[PDB]
């Protein structure tokens, strides 16, 4: 989720 | 070929170096940079769960810099969109212990932490000298056998690539990026005379690793268990994505 955000998902 | 594993390891340097928070030249210059007996002090007076908030910022921190370097991993960003968050879920706090033995004294015991070198009485707080023990144990091991930077960064990007992660999707594109790893690693070891026993050395750590975030895992989980409305208000969000 964030992580989705960071990676550019 | 040769010449796609010496890229290989230039992508995988790169990314490292630019991802790294300090230069290890530096890192390895300030060693005398210790915390006083006062600041000592005054951390053991921390209650046990406001050192692990201030824990959780530093470890964070230091993970958003590994998510960086996963991103500059051209092999990493190949992968679909699942397998980069099971791989960086599992495996970005090993590169985070990897990265320690960096900023590790490994003939004073100490270790880079809040801007200065410090001993595992620093953590008394978290009232785990076991676990504590365990991760100098680690940084130590590790910091002793004086790796590169290159040496780092591959190893590092071997343990993020690894294919036998529970829920992977596509496992044999994974498996075939970290064995051209591995290769490039024993090449990089090679070049820099070493004993055919490091590459060994190090696949013997690997466990080890793990055995650490297996304990972070269960520790932080506990925590959760019963003190819920602590980690969800005070806990940095990237860390309880990752970790609960
Ligand atoms: C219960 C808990 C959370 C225990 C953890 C406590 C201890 C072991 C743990 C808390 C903070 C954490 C930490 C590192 C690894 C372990 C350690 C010290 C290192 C040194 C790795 C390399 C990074 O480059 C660097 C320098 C950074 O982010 O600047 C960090 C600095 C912060």
């Amino acid at each position: 989720t964030l992580l989705q955000l960071l990676l550019g998902h | 070929s040769m010449a796609e594993l010496e890229h290989l390891a230039q992508n995988i340097s790169k990314s490292h170096l630019e991802t790294c928070q300090y230069l290890r030249e530096e890192l390895q210059q300030i060693t005398w940079q210790t915390f006083l007996q006062e600041e000592i002090e005054n951390y053991q007076n921390k209650q046990r769960e406001v050192m692990w908030q201030l824990c959780a910022i530093k470890i964070t921190e230091a993970i958003q810099y590994v998510v960086e370097f996963a991103k500059r991993i051209d092999g990493f960003m190949e992968l679909c969109q699942n397998d980069q968050i099971v791989l960086l879920k599992a495996g970005s706090l090993e590169v985070v212990f990897i990265r320690m033995c960096r900023a590790f004294d490994s003939q004073n015991n100490t270790v880079y932490f809040d801007g200065k070198y410090a001993s595992p009485d620093v953590f008394k707080s978290l009232g785990c000298e076991d676990f504590i023990s365990f991760v100098f144990e680690f940084g130590k091991s590790l910091c002793s056998m004086h790796l590169t930077e290159d040496e780092i960064a591959l190893f590092s990007a071997f343990v993020l690539m690894s294919a036998d992660r529970s829920w992977l999707q596509e496992k044999v594109k994974i498996e075939k990026l970290q064995q051209k790893i591995q290769l490039a690693l024993q090449h990089v070891l090679q070049k820099n005379h070493r004993e055919d026993g490091i590459l060994t050395k190090l696949i013997c750590k690997v466990s080890t690793l793990r055995a650490l975030c297996g304990r972070h895992t269960e520790k932080l989980m506990a925590f959760k268990a019963i003190y819920p409305d602590i980690v969800r208000l005070h806990f940095p969000p990237l860390y309880k994505e990752l970790f609960t």
